[PDB]
């Protein structure tokens, strides 16, 4: 459902590239089905359009200033200076991503996510789709490569 | 002495009224022995003999008789005529036949000048290369030759109908609706045959038919091979 | 395993060419095994395999394979049938058979789905009972039966003479002159046939003719005998 | 080290997929490395050069006939409707494959592979890899598409 | 003991004729008294029953026509006789084209008393020849007289 | 040259049954031959013309009854009791025939025949004259009977 | 010698028949030989042979024959005895008697029992004594005795003459006067006899008479004298 | 000297005795010489002489006598009388004889004229051919012919009995009773003689009967015995 895996490092236990996957349906401001893993574990959790709307108070700012930061941190919104040290405890299942700033920092979004007892079934879904994401590009490159070759017999026919 | 066999081939088969059985064979006798080939359509047989064993087996059966080793075959040769010769005979020459594992004894036993003339036949199971040159191969050529005979003969039957045309295509009605024959349609005739004649034509019976109406050809074929 | 053998009879011969001369044969495969029978018109070879003896050689000549006993036989014909009915089978079949020591082995090479398929037919000089049952016996029937065709065609070929001759003798008329069909006579015919066409007809040869232009009748001949 | 991850359907989990990775040098017949999994503990094995020839020879085929035959099976290089059974008993942990036909199979090839020393790195190495390749192709596809016109738009300039 | 003469010929002496009487008792199977002579010496043999039954069986001959054969080989080119003196065995075979064969042969024992033997034969052999005249003339005149009868 | 044989008896050897033959052209008077056999040894002789008269006269009978009364002995002429002096001396080789009739011994004919060089030869030949004509008389026994 | 002799005496003459002048003879033949005697009214001849001379003589006359001497006699007597009763009787033997010197033979050529006989009688001159005892002496007795009869008859005649005389003379009577037998006077009876009768009655001729019309008396007178 | 003999023949015999025996002698005499003959019933003796010889004898016997031959014989004839020519004086000069040797000496003394006239008869045994001319033949005739003396008497005797009867009827006067002679029966007669008379009627004795009787006849026969 329009996902977007994101290679994420945990500050708690670094050196373990986790895999944060945000699956937003159409409008992202409404509903945030989230799932995380590390190649053995697994996590779920969903933040309805309400859990985000309220967050406008936590960050005490309109939905605009909020949602923006979201995509930049989770949905990878780039940033030549925009940094986010993802951090979260497993023994409590509390996800939080703060926006690192010169000497300072502060948590932005939160997720009352919960662990899931189906690592296999889960990881499979990710690997299955992840295999296509990288594969679909290969098939795209092949045909989009033979097209950058036709310009040869055309630039002078 | 491959001289013997050479003659055994040409000599066509025949019928033999055995005491109990009945088999079609061919025999060639000389002054130095014989080479008889017999079969009952289920399995062939053969026995080679030279002057030596002849006289030897002679006294072992015709003990009362003391005849020269070579002359024996000469007389016995004339005795064996219940085949080629008239189908009648052979006087009191009742052919006894018994089988025992690839072995086949043809205890002749007839009369000679009015005396008990005996004689046996130690024919062993015929060899492959043999059966091939007497039954299989030779005969196979016959069927392959007859087929070619039917076509050329039947096709000539077509010319008969082709000629009849001009006569019929111009009135001149025949004088007797009797002779009037239906047009020969090769395909037709050949399909009905396999439903009327073949059912009893193929019947090999006990080989008797084979000899009574085929040797005329058989000989002309088997001989044509070594030529 | 008898229901098997029966079919080995109804099966018409077939001349399979090989890297080492040609070999006549007729194989009848089922599930409980198969029944082969080859020959070069000089010697016959039998072979009555069975489910068991099938694997002892199958899984024994095709290590890397999980092919069941019976199933193996079906996949076999796809390499045989489209090869025994003619010579249009893909070159994916060496079929280089070899033999010596009184026995004959049918070295069969082929493939399935691309994976090399090996297998042989451990044959051994056919026994007497068969040497005739599949040749001597049925082959003779063809002769006695085929002769009936000529004897019957000649009569209807002569029956035509009456008709065409009736016209001229009585009605008296002309025709096309071209179709000046000469009268018939089984004698005048036979002689011309023998001294001119018989040879080129009764040509056993390798054996190809026996089937390519006769094998047909054969089946009808043997079929009329048993069933 | 070119991989070739593809889905399978082991008899163990005839319902649950079974990703199988395959690494090697420039030529597959020089000694590839297969690594199966399912999102929970994988399996890695090695194949020596002469070890494959051993496999080929015993199949009644030739080097080439087998090599290419392998890629058609152990690489899902075969079409969709194709049929290649891959069973892997979780006990003995023995991997093998056979070509399906008229109730007839073929032990083309097969090997053994110790249990995974750690499901973490293995499953992750895969996913982490699938993301790199999918990204490498993006900067190449966003390039080829953009350049598809930059090399045809103004053939005069 | 009705006798029977008939002269044979031995190949042991192809020139000097011989004689072989055979006095049988009714049936020929029952046996008889065969004897060989030459006008100087004799050889008498006695082949009675029990010895003849084992001949057609020992020679395979059929008793149905065997005993009959003996009638043409013991009392008249076919049939030859070969008897050697010291051999004391009357060997005889049925001569025929190509070959011939034994028929039995007994060990005709000689006779230390030729005179009586060579005599008894002639003494009685004077009937079949001379006494035949008694029946010869009875038809030589009776028939040569009936002539004028069929012309009456 | 016809001839006739006949059973005889000698005085020297009673048991020994001798047999005489002798042959002649057409006339027993024109001389002939003489031959006797005892079943072992022969005994032949020969007549002459000048002797045919040396017998009829020596006695007392005319030339008419010459062989007349003589043919009743060597030809089975012995009637109801008619005997005839028939004796021959072996070691002497002297033959004689003196009509015997009631104590008388009328000399009629006496020859001098003797043993022959080949005995076994003649005896056999004699048998032939029997086995030869026997088939002839039989060849007439049924021939003339049913001509 | 006594028997044979005294017997010849008791023999009456007979006279047989010889080709030439027969001779009155009388032969008494016994078993122990014989002793005959023959004379011709001039000379007498006696020969008394015996057993010895029998065989001897026979062996010379009929050497070509044989027979016992003693018995021989009977067979010889048979030829003479008949001619001793009557010369005419069955001769059965021609005699050729010849005399000379003092002896006289009697060739007796005859035939007995079909077997021609032969015998001789070498007789001799009759001794003085015998010439009488058989002739002289006895013969005189007859002539002398016969006389008495003539005398007595004469006597009887006279006594009868007296009888007839007693009647005619004394009795004085007559009769027929025919048969008047004159007075017999012997003196005249003789003077007439010896002159008209004596001749044709005294002639001896060839002894023919003595042996018949008188022979009886001779024997009678002979037996009287001696024996 | 036929003369003497001839006379001696027809000369009757005579009886003369010596002393112990007598002889019957017939002596014929004549000047030409004498011929005598004498016998004693047994053997005859004859001695004819000639004139010449006479001399010597007459001389040597009658010494003192002298008489010529011829004249002497006659003078000697004086013997025929003393010879009892008719049975006269037999002893007037007794005779003598000596039957010594073969000859017979007859001495005859006498007394011619009272003068002793002696003489002897040198007689010699007579010959056979001489006894048959003086006794045998001649004497036989007497008996043979004398048979008629009896024969003629038989008739004449029987002829009387015939004449006798003619008186028996024509009378019966039989004077002398003892004269009736019994009827002669020729049969019974000849019989009764050879029964009672003959025994002593043929008795010769010494010859005396012969002479004193038959002499009358004898002569007639000896004489008639010629022609």
């Amino acid at each position: 459902m329009e996902r977007k895996i994101s290679r994420i490092h945990l500050v708690s236990e670094p050196s373990i590239t986790h895999f944060l996957q945000v699956s937003w349906e159409k409008t992202l401001e409404s509903g945030f089905v989230i799932t995380l893993t590390d190649g053995h574990s697994a996590w779920t959790g969903t933040v309805s359009e309400s859990e985000i709307s309220q967050e406008a108070d936590d960050m005490a700012m309109e939905k605009g200033k909020y949602v923006g930061e979201l995509r930049k941190a989770l949905l990878s919104g780039a940033g030549p200076a925009d940094v986010y040290t993802f951090n979260f405890s497993k023994e409590s299942c509390y996800f939080f991503f703060e926006k690192n700033l010169k000497d300072v920092s502060f948590r932005l979004g939160s997720f009352n996510l919960e662990k899931v007892e189906n690592p296999a079934e889960v990881i499979r879904e990710l690997i299955c789709y992840c295999l296509d994401t990288i594969a679909e590009n290969q098939a795209k490159n092949e045909h989009l490569q033979k097209e950058n070759e036709r310009l040869l017999r055309d630039w002078n026919d | 002495m491959e001289e013997l066999e050479q003659g055994l081939l040409m000599q066509p088969w025949a019928w033999l009224q055995l005491a109990e059985n009945s088999l079609l064979a061919k025999v060639f006798i000389t002054k130095q022995g014989y080479a008889l080939l017999v079969s009952d359509l289920q399995q062939v047989w053969h026995e080679q003999v030279d002057t030596s064993v002849v006289s030897q087996r002679a006294k072992e059966l015709n003990k009362r008789l003391t005849a020269p080793p070579a002359a024996f075959l000469c007389h016995l040769d004339n005795l064996l005529r219940p085949l080629l010769k008239d189908a009648a005979h052979p006087s009191e020459a009742t052919f006894s036949c018994d089988c025992v594992a690839d072995a086949l004894i043809l205890r002749v036993r007839s009369e000679l000048s009015g005396l008990p003339f005996y004689w046996n036949f130690h024919c062993m199971l015929a060899s492959p290369s043999l059966v091939s040159q007497h039954l299989i191969r030779p005969l196979m050529g016959m069927s392959l030759a007859l087929q070619c005979q039917v076509r050329e003969l039947a096709t000539l039957l077509h010319m008969k109908d082709l000629e009849i045309q001009d006569y019929q295509e111009s009135g001149a009605t025949l004088i007797r609706d009797r002779l009037k024959t239906e047009p020969f349609e090769e395909n037709s005739f050949l399909e009905q045959f396999m439903i009327e004649k073949l059912p009893e034509a193929c019947s090999i019976g006990d080989g008797k038919p084979f000899v009574m109406n085929l040797q005329d050809l058989y000989m002309a074929v088997t001989t044509q091979h070594h030529h």
